[PDB]
């Protein structure tokens, strides 16, 4: 019905503002907490013949260092999305000048859109998360351990201490969920935080190839 | 698929020097019954149980399109070993395969056409059986079905 | 019991039998004859191993552990019991009855496969052949496992032969590629660990704050367990007692860490030395008399662990990668050293000179 | 409802298929291989029973009597002729759901009946 | 004989009296190899005329 | 007096005629684990004599 | 997984000319009553009729109410299905369906309407998750299952609470669903543990897996050697078989 459907809105807003908090995008301590029915206030529960159209969802975070990045979160109202309607979207980050983006999809994006994604890399990038996909911050699964983004001061002074060549850390590749989670590009290296039961604690570095 | 789910099960026999599986009423037929009601008098040995019937009707729409002997014989020869140049080689083949290699412990020769029918249609019988569950499947280790 | 299964039976026939939820009116049929005939032969055998004289020689194999198991002085004395191929009650290998001698659908006890008779007063015909088909059961497991455990072994071994700990301590394949930066994340061999109680995980936390703290407000109890010289010394200096509430400040953090990295509360733990063992060993081979005041200042107790702490390294460095690197190598360690080995502790329990 | 069963042309003795008389509305029955057509008496065409509660006594044939290795009991008394043997035996079939329920047939000769409780 | 599959070497109901339930080879050839019992007689066939 | 059947149509000659050749020189074999009555089948066929 | 065979007693197909005919004994009463008023049938009303049975144990077993059913069958197939149904007060459970309404406004109809009918039977999707055949539920008397908590006086407390067990995995949409425990739902199948949670909860899922089969006999194998095999396998950066 439309309870769940205002339901659903509220988990994909609020772990999509778990995602800005955990890239270190600026979200206030009150985003980050809202009760559904705080949420059904601002956004006025069924989407349906209702206020929230999917349209105007749109989330615009500024970066904590630099207040000129920012991002976007889009959330398209088609069920699919096709090269025509990302160049809308990509039109609008021309508009405003950022250039980071995201896009939360219901069901799934056109095969010609794909490439299209790709086929900005410099100017614009933008990424791919499937409705579901954001309905659960895996983050917080037992399973999945603490994962941290290292600067490249700080991959430098490690492959020095150890004298490692980059190809010789482990790897995670992009298309991994908590990669995606992260924003992570080929090349960045991750800082795996995960206790353990012979040394209580244990530092694993992942290269993202 | 739009066909799968609507015709329900159907039943085939894969032949001994034959290339591909046969429908079974293409069977009876090239052994000379002509009608669906003989066809389905030696499977079915009483007509007032319909569950049976629900069971074969899907396998008589499926042969619907061959209503004649010469016609199912060249249906069969199609498939045969070689495909016969001409086509009466090719009945003369299908029917030579029905009379040696089709069932030859019940006969061999001419007239058997008939007692091939019972046993066969036997066979079609006792599959359904195992389908609709009135019987338990024979057993593969049991050892009074080894010689 | 078998006078129970055959109402059991008997309430399955009229249909009086409800099905537990989750179950086949056959799978809990099968389950409530097989919730009896256990019973059964789990009383014989118990009452069996009672019966067993001191002089008893089966109970001299069993209770030792030589050889035996309590369960194969029940098969002797009491009974076999049921008999079962792929995990299930005897099938149907006619049609609807398991032997010629049996009627067709008997679900009796014996008709089934349970064994009545004891080894020792010899298996009847029936019960005899059944015997044999659960015997047939372990032949082939054993035919057939072994060539399959055989393929793993060999599978696990070419994947893995080259891995090897290298000079620099980290495990690295025949590439050079990493597959850990320290052996196991502790970095140490795998045959001279033994396992251990934390002892600060999982008590109380008004227990904890009694066992660890070292109260010196008494004045009293400490005349018992020190030294005249040292009460009057911990007392006086309020530096020493500021010490001592920063020691037990640093087992609370460290029991806030313990119950992160053990939910479920398992405190048991494998770790390199064996420490109450050790202060043990110390306390025989000084002759250390418990029922006397110790002389062990409580501070050089506090000052000998941080000096050992720093003595332990498992990671070479003075980067501040280096640090971070081992304190997390060492953590379960310190953490489980500073358990035993606390001020208050030695002034009780250990009473080490 | 009824399980409903086939019917068969009286000139080329083949199946009949039903079909709808648009003008009078009237469900027919026609073979496909001759202009043979019959109207429809039953009214009802496909009936497939999903939970398919079935009566094994319809099944049940009573020479079943006859078998030495069938139990037997002077318990239960026949229903109809009022004679003390009864051979009874459980489901035999495949797919029954879950019955144990025992079925009853009748000895002595010719009796035959056949009853459950 | 290097098949796993423990359906064909499992002992069988329809075993009884005709063949040696004990008597059997063992390693990969268990329960495949068969003995007979003692009365068990083969028959040579005949005619059905 | 509890009747189990009384239909019985054949009787058995013995109960011991079930085991084969090689099983049937085992003294008392009902007394043994089923695995012990097939190690003697093996054994038995590699005895000096 | 609830399909609506599971709910269902027995199917017919009927030949009505038209509705108030009621070849069927009962129906005449609630047929008339929703013509009383009828309404969306101004096109014309397809004559074949598809009549089937809902045992109301299966009904309210799953809590399942007519009108919902209702909803998800003209949903799932469009305004090219008419659907119409009993009350609760109907001892016997009945559910009417027709075709389109403005199809009259190939294939044939019988033909196609049974079509429809062995696509619904299987496919119609009432309840839940397709892949998941059966959940179990129980409460655990395991540690490991028994959710434990630091009271306020620290000590370990084990509660039981009812946990469910599936037979069949999609995790994806699992832990998405309400009430369901985000962090500690797990499943012992790997692969959709990598394409889910990550190459590193395969890191640690599978520990606690080969953990499983090595120490449920009893025996016991240092972690040591366990981690090194989960970090073989997953160092290159996905699953690698041992193959
Ligand atoms: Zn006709
Ligand atoms: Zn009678």
């Amino acid at each position: 019905d439309d309870e769940e459907e205002t339901y659903r809105l509220w988990k994909i807003r609020k772990t999509i503002m778990q995602l800005c908090h955990d890239r270190g995008y600026l979200v206030t301590q009150d985003e980050l907490d809202q009760t559904l029915e705080e949420f059904k206030a601002q956004f006025g529960d069924k989407p349906s013949e209702g206020r929230p159209r999917r349209t105007d969802l749109t989330v615009l975070v500024a970066h904590n260092d630099d207040p000129t990045d920012q991002m976007f979160v889009f959330f398209p109202e088609e069920p699919k999305v096709g090269i025509k309607t990302i160049k809308v979207y990509c039109q609008r980050m021309q508009e405003e000048n950022i250039t980071r983006a995201l896009i939360v999809v219901q069901q799934g994006m056109t095969p010609s859109a794909k490439q299209s994604l790709v086929d900005m890399a410099p100017k614009y990038i933008l990424e791919q998360f499937l409705q579901q996909e954001l309905l659960i911050n895996i983050t917080e699964h037992e399973l999945v351990p603490e994962h941290v983004v290292m600067t490249k001061e700080e991959v430098t002074e490690l492959l020095a201490r150890y004298k490692l060549r980059e190809n010789q850390l482990p790897r995670i590749q992009a298309g991994d969920p908590v990669a995606r989670y992260f924003g992570i590009k080929r090349g960045q290296v991750v800082k795996i935080i995960r206790p353990s039961e012979t040394a209580g604690r244990y530092i694993t570095y992942r290269l993202v190839q | 698929g739009a066909k799968k789910s609507a015709i329900g099960q159907r039943i085939v026999a894969t032949l001994p020097y034959i290339k591909q599986e046969v429908p079974i009423i293409i069977v009876f037929r090239a052994l000379g019954f002509v009608s669906d009601r003989d066809i389905l008098e030696h499977i079915i040995y009483d007509f007032e149980d319909p569950e049976m019937m629900e069971m074969v009707k899907p396998s008589l729409d499926e042969a619907f399109v061959i209503q004649e002997q010469n016609v199912a014989l060249n249906f069969i020869g199609s498939r045969g070993a070689k495909p016969g140049v001409t086509k009466e080689k090719r009945i003369k083949y299908a029917k030579e395969v029905l009379q040696k290699e089709m069932l030859p412990h019940v006969g061999v020769s001419d007239f058997c056409e008939t007692k091939k029918a019972y046993f066969l249609g036997y066979m079609v019988h006792r599959l359904l059986l195992a389908a609709l569950g009135r019987r338990e499947l024979d057993d593969r280790d049991h050892y009074g079905n080894k010689r | 019991a078998k006078q129970d299964v055959i109402e059991v039976i008997e309430k399955a026939h009229n249909n009086e039998l409800e099905p537990t939820p989750g179950n086949t009116l056959r799978q809990t049929f099968e389950n409530q004859v097989n919730r009896i005939l256990n019973d059964a032969r789990d009383k014989t055998g118990s009452s069996a191993q009672k019966s067993l004289s001191e002089y008893n020689n089966f109970k001299s194999m069993v209770v030792s552990g030589a050889k035996g198991s309590k369960i194969n002085i029940s098969q002797v004395i009491a009974v076999v019991g049921q008999q079962n191929v792929e995990g299930k009650r005897i099938p149907f290998g006619f049609k609807h009855r398991t032997l010629p001698h049996f009627i067709k659908d008997d679900y009796g006890p014996e008709s089934r496969g349970f064994v009545e008779n004891s080894y020792l007063a010899g298996l009847t015909p029936t019960e005899f052949f059944f015997h044999a088909m659960g015997g047939r059961e372990g032949l082939i497991d054993t035919a057939v496992k072994t060539a399959e455990t055989g393929y793993i072994q060999r599978r696990l071994i070419k994947s893995m032969e080259s891995v090897m700990v290298k000079y620099d301590a980290t495990v690295r394949n025949s590439i050079n590629q990493v597959v850990q930066l320290r052996y196991g994340e502790d970095g140490l061999a795998g045959e001279s660990v033994e396992f251990q109680n934390l002892a600060t995980l999982k008590p109380s936390n008004k227990a904890f704050e009694k066992k660890f703290r070292f109260d010196y407000t008494n004045e009293r109890a400490l005349r018992r367990t020190l030294q005249e010289d040292l009460v009057k010394d911990v007392l006086s200096n309020a530096h020493i007692q500021n010490e001592l509430e920063r020691e037990f400040e640093r087992m609370r953090e460290d029991r806030e860490v313990l119950r992160v990295i053990f939910p479920t509360g398992d405190s048991k733990v494998v770790l390199p030395c064996n420490l109450l063992r050790m202060i043990w060993n110390a306390q025989k081979i000084f002759h250390i008399n418990p029922r006397l005041p110790s002389d062990l200042h409580p501070i050089k107790v506090v000052e000998g662990v941080k000096e050992l702490s720093k003595k332990l390294v498992i990671v070479n460095g003075d980067d501040p990668l280096s640090r971070q690197a081992q304190e997390n190598a060492t953590l379960l360690f310190n953490i489980h050293l500073r358990s035993t080995l606390c001020s208050r502790r030695m002034a009780e329990e250990f009473r080490l000179s | 409802p009824g399980i409903v069963g086939i019917r068969f042309c009286q000139e080329c003795n083949n199946m009949l298929y039903p079909k709808e008389d648009k003008e009078n509305r009237i469900l027919l029955y026609a073979c496909r291989n001759c202009d043979y057509q019959q109207e429809a008496d039953n009214s009802c065409i496909y009936v497939n029973k999903i939970t398919h509660e079935v009566d094994e006594l319809t099944q049940i044939i009573a020479d079943v009597s006859q078998d030495p290795t069938l139990p037997r009991t002077e318990d239960h008394p026949c229903q109809k002729c009022g004679h003390k043997e009864a051979v009874f035996f459980q489901s035999h079939s495949a797919r029954a759901e879950d019955a144990m329920r025992l079925y009853y047939v009748c000895t002595a000769p010719h009796c035959g009946h056949r009853w459950t409780e | 004989r290097d098949g796993k599959l423990a359906k064909p070497r499992q002992l069988h109901n329809t075993l009884w009296g005709m063949v040696c339930p004990a008597e059997t080879p063992e390693g990969h050839a268990v329960g495949l190899v068969k003995n007979l019992a003692l009365m068990a007689y083969i028959s040579v066939g005949s005619q059905p005329s | 007096e509890v009747a189990y059947c009384s239909t019985y149509t054949h009787c058995e000659i013995h109960p011991s005629m079930i085991l084969g050749v090689c099983a049937s020189i085992i003294p008392f074999p009902d007394h043994n684990q089923s695995p012990r009555n097939t190690y003697q089948s093996a054994m038995g066929k590699q005895a000096m004599g | 997984h609830t399909t609506l065979r599971k709910v269902t007693a027995n199917t017919a197909i009927y030949y009505d000319p038209n509705p108030q005919s009621t070849v069927v004994a009962e129906d005449q009463e609630w047929v008339n009553v929703y013509y009383e008023m009828p309404d969306f049938d101004v096109a014309r009303i397809s004559p074949w009729l598809l009549r089937v049975e809902l045992d109301r144990k299966h009904m309210t077993d799953r809590k399942l109410t007519m009108e919902q059913i209702a909803e998800k069958i003209n949903a799932g197939f469009g305004d090219d299905l008419n659907c119409i149904f009993n009350d609760d007060n109907a001892e016997k459970l009945v559910l009417r369906i027709r075709i389109m309404n403005s199809d009259e406004n190939k294939m044939d109809d019988d033909v196609f309407l049974r079509c429809i009918e062995s696509n619904m039977l299987t496919d119609m999707t009432l309840q839940g998750i397709e892949q998941i055949s059966k959940v179990y539920m129980h409460l655990p008397q395991t540690d490991n299952k028994k959710k434990i908590i630091i009271t306020e006086d620290g000590e370990f407390k084990a509660l039981q609470e009812w946990i469910l067990e599936t037979d069949g995995v999609s995790l994806m949409r699992v832990l998405s669903e309400k009430d369901v425990d985000p962090v500690r739902t797990t499943s012992n199948d790997i692969v959709e543990i990598f394409t889910v949670l990550g190459i590193e909860a395969v890191r640690k899922a599978l520990e606690r897996e080969l953990y499983h089969v090595i120490s449920f006999d009893g025996s016991y194998v240092n972690y040591r050697h366990l981690a090194l095999l989960c970090d073989t396998m997953t160092c290159r950066g996905h699953l690698m078989a041992i193959t």
